[PDB]
């Protein structure tokens, strides 16, 4: 893998959610019922730039950390950078078990969201689709989408491991008498 | 006196800025209209410009002459209440 600057990203994210927090104050504003002027823009606003940039930093900052500290690229990053969001975003409520509760769910459900790749699209290289697919010909490598009808044995026992019945020899002619 | 001509297309926009902002801007919706009328005209100078007075004029005989002419019938016919433009309503956007 290839290091992430965390402090450059991270500063990235601050300003990209000081930005986000910003619009969407300008949006309430102007959405609102109340009487209400330019003042009331971050007077009123339910701590969304406080949100945004919290969020924002929070999620960056934990996902290149758990990047740099597994020294890995996977979906358990998204899993502690979901875990950190919603302990901001529970922080807010003062309670503790609705803060765990954030933390906990919103740290599966980015998990989850990581695990299927980090992303609302498709690889569309990775697909099904554009993969090869179906029965493999003559003794090549089994890819992710071909099937086979008669796998290795050495594969077999390095996959799943020698022991609980799956030996590296069959057992009849392991223990055929030598005639 | 060659390029006393050269900025017609920039004095054009900086027209069409001002009548936009008129119509967002004046009291009376009847006022709105006759500065879209003149924000027509406008768009017809420039098209004549670039050379499509036909599309000038078309404009002229269409938009001033049917869709602005049915706009201030309405308005001469119906009661359209309006809030002025003011500061305690409208600083907020
Ligand atoms: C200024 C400097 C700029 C710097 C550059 C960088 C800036 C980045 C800016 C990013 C964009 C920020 C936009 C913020 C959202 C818009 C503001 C907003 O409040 O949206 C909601 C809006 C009003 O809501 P409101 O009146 O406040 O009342 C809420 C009570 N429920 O009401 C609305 O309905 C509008 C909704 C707009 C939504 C847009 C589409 C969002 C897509 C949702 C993503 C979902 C995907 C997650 C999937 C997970 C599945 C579990
Ligand atoms: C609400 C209950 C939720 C529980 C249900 C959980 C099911 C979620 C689906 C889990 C399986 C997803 O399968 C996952 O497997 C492979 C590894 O094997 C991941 O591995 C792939 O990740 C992507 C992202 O980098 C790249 O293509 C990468 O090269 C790799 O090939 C995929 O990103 C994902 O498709
Ligand atoms: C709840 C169950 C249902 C969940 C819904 C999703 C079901 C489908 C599971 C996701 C499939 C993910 O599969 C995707 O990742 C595998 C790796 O594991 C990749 O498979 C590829 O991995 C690469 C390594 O990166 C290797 O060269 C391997 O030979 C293969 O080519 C493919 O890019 C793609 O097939």
């Amino acid at each position: 893998f290839h290091p992430y600057n965390t402090l450059g990203l991270a500063t990235q994210s601050a300003m990209v959610g000081l930005g986000a927090g910003v619009v969407a104050a300008a949006a309430r504003n102007s959405l609102a019922t109340g009487p209400r002027n330019i003042l009331t823009t971050f007077s009123k606003s339910g701590g969304v730039v406080t949100i945004f940039t919290g969020a924002s930093i929070a999620y960056v900052f934990t996902y290149c950390s758990a990047a740099n500290l597994r020294e890995r690229k996977d979906g358990w990053n998204h899993m502690w950078a979901g875990a950190a969001t919603g302990a901001v975003l529970g922080a807010r409520t003062k309670l503790v078990p609705a803060f765990i509760g954030w933390t906990v769910l919103c740290g599966a459900a980015c998990g989850l969201f990581g695990w299927t790749g980090a992303r609302f699209n498709a690889d569309r290289k990775a697909s099904l689709e554009q993969s090869p697919k179906g029965f493999v010909q003559e003794d090549a490598h089994q890819t992710f989408w071909e099937v086979v009808h008669r796998r290795p044995l050495s594969l077999t026992v390095e996959q799943l491991g020698e022991g609980r019945g799956i030996n590296a020899v069959p057992i009849a002619t392991a223990t055929e008498a030598p005639n | 006196m060659m390029y006393l001509t050269y900025y017609f297309i920039e004095i054009t926009i900086f027209l069409a800025i001002l009548c936009t902002i008129f119509i967002i801007s004046a009291k009376n919706p009847m006022v709105s209209i006759l500065y879209m009328i003149a924000l027509f005209v406008i768009a017809a100078m420039y098209l004549y410009l670039i050379g499509l007075g036909i599309f000038s004029l078309l404009y002229i005989m269409i938009y001033i002459g049917a869709i602005a002419v049915l706009f201030l019938f309405i308005i001469t016919l119906l009661d359209i209440n309006s809030t002025e433009l003011s500061v305690k309503s409208n600083i907020r956007d």
